[PDB]
């Protein structure tokens, strides 16, 4: 009888907190590092979409819950993860800090800021993935937002709350126009008018480093480096980091669209947040799909950009102006993504 | 201390899965050596595969590899020799130098997979090269710390192009200048070195302005893969040392792509293009943002880029365009016919050509 | 030539085991080796099948393997086999040792739930199926009847519905 | 559910779990379409020639840790599960020298024409590492060959790899 | 072994799709990871290596000299093609 | 009654996997729902994937889903109030009203899988 | 009858391609990875076992006519582009010189033979 306790004791250890301490119920231990997945076990207390914490700085999503296992999405190099490796829930969504405190400031796609201007003052922590709001929030588009192009105010204008695509083939203006439009915004971001100041922020998915830095010099110069906030998803960074981006920005947006104030938002390049949300996809053994993209590519670029609507006066009269950016070939429009 | 050892478990042609202990198993991209009678093979480290487990690329051959051989962890990524001695020295993608000339001298080593600079380290205005060329800045002006593309060929001057620009870019500044030679043919890379060897480029009893750090075609995929890495190493260490305006050449960006694709889509992950890796806009990514104008100095890259069936939109030549700043164009016949240096006047673009 | 078709996917075990006992000798003291082993798993729960998991690495697989293999040594035959075989291999060791069971079950006892519109259980212990079933149906019918939940017998409905649809 | 299905692929069926000793030699598992995997085989190497008990040849390219997959050079119907697998010793090699010179040989040096046996001066590897940069001189010589066009707009010199493209 | 024993020798590969569509028999039949057409990862390390060995060596090595005529058969004209 | 639980195992996507125990599977396509702190969530039984573990489709977003989740089987498929209430009413999936003009009065809710009328 | 009897043969097989068709079709079930155009990996192989018993010995002669099915008119499919190496006469029958009512059929072009020489 003592034999069997002295054995329990004994299994007790040299297992470490696997089934003796935290029982890995918000605790976990790599199973394999994928592709860009890690394999990881534990994480009991875990739910869809937790940001999660592997102990070596990287940041990590569940996408994949299986009964025994839970698969992470790995928010930056795979690298620094290790098969084994120690991995703790952060407890809530994966969340991102939203508030008037940006403003003036570059982040990452989690909103970590990246300009080395020390941290950022939060108002809240909005999530990533923000269901859009409904028919009767949504209010119909009637305030403009004038970007300062001839050929895009007088003709096709865009009004606030309009999701109003722009569309280029390689270096045909497209982010151009953008910045056209984020200067002009400061004739008015000047001004102590709240429902005429539109607070602007910038999506950089697949952009270099080097590229948005030139555009937060030029949007420094022109001080319009005061009301915009960018969020850089480097190519060099994963490909996570840009699908998430997006979503990022949307959170941003979404902050100042409830709040009543008017936001204009710059999906800029939505193609390259597309091909890297391919390469999460066929990384997740998911389906090719049609046109090697995965089916839900358009329930991606759908839900990202419902987010942006003009809010009726009863929800604060806000609204998010999206300006999504597709590059396509040829000047192509029958291709899948545009 | 102790060595971490691991032993040899799968040899999937170019692919090897090695089993570790509990605790010993290395992190992805480092480089496992083992001991090969023809030579000094090492495999850097793919995803995890579990159960202390993990797959891995081959440097180079996998022929008379044993299941269970011993199998030793060198703690990090792959360690490319840098430095000035590196300067006129042909280094293959593992750090060892081939060219016979003597070991490598070198106080330093740094890895090839290194985290590319900051947001704020970036440079926040756009700045032109002087690369001393006429037809070359005035029309399609070189970017400091871009990635310029090399649209030429066979005959159009492309190697003396080259070494003209290294010795310009050593001339008006530091430019210590670095040839990486993605999936060399092993012929041209050969009357490439006798050229510069001729020419004041390469001068092995004095010193040197380019180091020739190129990887054969005969290499296992994953090699041509990382030769771009090894070289790019090398250039940043020039360029976060001694401050100088490096310039790195690859010699067929396109072969990187391809590289990249056999072994990251083919060798255990799932095509999303006409063939080419899933995670293509991620290599490129990681390749070229590595090259770009830091505070202290400023690697520029002068890439010949290959579009295959001469398709424009095609998903690679589509990415390695999606950043290209400037492109030169060394024609083949409109050009070369009467002028020597070539560079067609109208195709050759740049994106700093503004006021 | 085992009595019962596992048909493999993670039954491999448990007729490998059976061959390597009828190859000799010990169809029963294995098997009740193997039952002290289920019984001593699930005697301490969070020791017994927390313990299976995948993320285990085979050292430590290796001292639960020792742990098991206690009091006086009751692990006997090829149970230590099977034991040494699933710590370099699939870990987690229940469905394996049911496998186990039913394989025997068949080799000696040969019993199955059936009655086809009796939602009953009539267990028999008897190799001929010929009649002793029909037996174990009166005794069950007979004593017994705790729940006889036959929710709704099948053939009524079934004709109802195709006498109404045609 | 706490416990899910333990096993879903493996590799390993063999139940004596004693006497397995195979490290020259190994036993046949799956054998079809030219692919025969064998257990066992701990110290073959990667595409080293090994020996059937059937007599036929083959060459082990797929090494996973279980098994290792052997492409049979002939039939796969001579292999049959169970059968007794040796190993060569040595990596595929080829009778090399001037002997072959008017003879038509197969893919391992044996000759097909049935002129006789073939005068070896050398065995060398098949697969063999290509001369690296140093040991290489520029293309200088010409290759004759013939034709016109091909000698004079297109000409094919000692050392180099053209290539004969077409329909 | 005629190059390395300081004798020139030219080697006419020919058909190395049909080498290439033999090897993609070999990796699919191995459960290796298909790709272009089906054909293995590292079919192009494959012509690669095939191919380097034929050169024109050095006088220091016996000035020996290799050539090689590797032929590829392009399906409808098509040189676009993953092997071609 | 006797309300029938079952447990979340998988969250896939907007696909929840769910394990109930013996003689309680929901059969294909039923209403499954989940007490979430933003309201209830409803899971459409898609697949039953054996051992008493059915695959199911979610109605809504999946985020929050803790596996071991209690999971409550409505006993039927999804129901959504019809009749001329529901006229000038805005309905989501479910069938709970979405134009903010209270509860829909309808006398019946018939299910959104219906066998076609035939010939 | 070539080899034994020792008489002239003509094996006239009508539509071989069915024979690489059913090898890729039983190639799927038989745990085989599909090949280019979902063809079996093997093709060239079984389909040049098949061919290469088909030819002229010093014991007989075999003057086989072989028809080639090419699915979707398209002359680059695996099947027939490596059938065509197997086969000394080639006679090509495109649907375009059809269309303009040469009942034959057979392309000029295309359709070539070693036997074509002074
Ligand atoms: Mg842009």
């Amino acid at each position: 009888k003592a034999q069997p306790t002295e054995v329990s004791s004994i299994l007790e250890e040299r297992i470490k907190g696997v089934s003796d301490e935290a029982n890995l119920n918000e605790t976990g231990r790599v199973l394999a590092v994928g592709d860009g997945i890690a394999r990881v076990f534990g994480l009991n207390n875990i739910q869809a979409e937790e940001l999660v914490e592997f102990s070596s700085g990287v940041k990590g999503m569940a996408l994949n819950l299986e009964p025994g296992q839970v698969g992470i999405v790995l928010f930056g190099s795979d690298r620094l993860v290790k098969e084994g490796e120690l991995v703790k829930r952060t407890g809530n969504i994966v969340d991102v800090p939203v508030g008037p405190g940006l403003l003036g400031r570059v982040v990452d796609a989690l909103g970590n800021p990246i300009d080395g201007k020390g941290p950022i003052d939060a108002a809240g922590r909005s999530r990533a993935q923000v269901k859009a709001p409904g028919i009767l929030p949504r209010r119909s588009v009637h305030e403009p937002v004038q970007t300062g192009l001839k050929a895009v105010d007088a003709l096709v204008p865009i009004g606030r709350g309009q999701r109003e695509l722009i569309i280029g083939d390689r270096q045909t203006g497209k982010t151009a126009v953008a910045l056209d439009t984020i200067l002009n915004q400061k004739r008015w971001n000047n001004g102590s008018d709240e429902s005429k100041k539109l607070y602007c922020v910038y999506v950089a998915v697949g952009q270099k480093r080097s590229t948005v830095a030139q555009l937060v010099q030029t949007l420094e110069q022109h001080d319009a480096m005061k009301y915009s906030i960018i969020v850089a998803a480097t190519a060099s960074e994963a490909a996570p980091l840009q699908y998430l981006a997006p979503f990022t920005a949307a959170s941003i947006g979404e902050w100042f669209r409830d709040n009543g104030k008017h936001a204009l938002i710059v999906y800029d390049d939505l193609s390259k947040q597309a091909v890297a949300y391919r390469q999460l996809s066929l990384l997740l053994r998911r389906p090719p799909g049609r046109e090697a993209y995965p089916g839900d590519v358009f329930y991606l670029h759908s839900r990202l950009l419902e987010r942006a609507a003009k809010l009726s006066e009863k929800e604060g009269s806000g609204s998010l102006t999206a300006l999504p950016v597709i590059e396509t070939q040829g000047g192509d429009v029958s291709a899948y993504i545009p | 201390s102790t060595p971490i050892t691991g032993k040899v478990t799968a040899v999937i042609g170019a692919i090897v899965d090695v089993h570790f202990e509990q605790s010993e198993l290395p992190a992805i991209l480092n480089a496992l050596e083992i001991k090969t009678p023809q030579g000094k093979l090492v495999l850097e480290v793919a995803q995890h595969l579990g159960e202390n487990t993990v797959r891995t690329i081959a440097m180079d051959g996998t022929e008379g590899l044993v299941r269970g051989e011993k199998v030793l962890d060198t703690g990090g990524p792959i360690s490319v020799p840098v430095g000035r001695e590196t300067l006129g020295r042909i280094i293959n993608v593992i750090g060892e130098p081939i060219d016979e000339r003597g070991p490598i001298k070198s106080k330093l080593r740094k890895p090839i997979h290194a985290d590319p600079p900051s947001f704020a380290e970036q440079s926040t205005s756009a700045e032109i090269l002087e690369t001393g060329i006429k037809v070359v800045d005035l029309l399609a002006p070189y970017a400091r710390g871009g990635k310029i593309g090399l649209f030429g060929g066979a005959g159009v001057g492309k190697t003396v192009f080259i070494q003209e620009l290294i010795n310009n870019i050593a001339k008006a500044h530091g430019g210590f200048s670095v040839f990486t030679g993605v999936g060399e043919r092993t012929r041209e890379g050969n009357d490439l070195y006798r050229e510069m060897k001729e020419t004041g480029v390469i001068n092995l009893e004095g010193e040197s302005k380019v180091a020739l750090v190129f990887g054969q075609m005969n290499e296992p995929p994953g090699a041509r893969a990382r030769v771009a890495l090894t070289g790019l190493t090398i250039a940043e260490y020039f360029r976060d040392e001694e401050g100088q305006d490096v310039l790195l050449f690859i010699d067929n960006i396109f072969r990187f792509t391809q590289a990249g694709s056999e072994v990251s889509a083919l060798l255990g992950r799932i095509p999303s293009a006409v063939g080419y890796q899933p995670t293509l806009a991620t290599d490129m990514g990681l390749l070229q943002e590595r090259i770009t104008t830091t505070k202290k100095g400023s690697v520029t890259s002068v890439q010949a880029v290959y579009v295959p069936a001469d398709d424009l939109t095609d998903p690679a030549p589509a990415t390695t365009f999606a950043h290209l700043d400037a492109t030169t164009v060394l024609s083949r016949g409109i050009s070369e016919l009467g002028i020597y240096p070539a560079v067609d006047p109208l195709d050759s673009k740049s994106r700093l050509l503004d006021a | 030539p085992p009595p019962v078709r596992l048909f493999g996917v993670e039954g491999t075990y448990a007729t490998a085991l059976y061959q390597a006992a009828a190859k000799n000798s010990s169809i029963d003291a294995a098997f009740q080796s193997l039952q002290k082993v289920e019984s001593t798993v699930k005697k301490n729960p969070k020791l017994g099948h927390l313990l299976l998991n995948p993320a285990l690495s085979l050292k430590d697989r290796n001292s639960v393997i020792d742990a098991i293999v206690e009091t006086h040594k009751n692990l006997d035959g090829y149970v230590v086999n099977l034991l040494k075989v699933l710590s370099e291999n699939n870990r987690l060791g229940c469905f394996e040792k049911i496998a186990s069971d039913f394989g025997v079950l068949n080799d000696a006892h040969n019993g199955l739930l059936k009655g086809t519109v009796t939602s009953a259980e009539p267990l028999d212990p008897k190799s001929f199926k010929r009649i002793e079933k029909a037996l174990s149906a009166s005794k069950l019918v007979g004593q017994g009847k705790s729940l006889k939940l036959e929710n709704v017998v099948k053939p009524e409905i079934k004709g109802g519905l195709i006498v109404e649809l045609g």
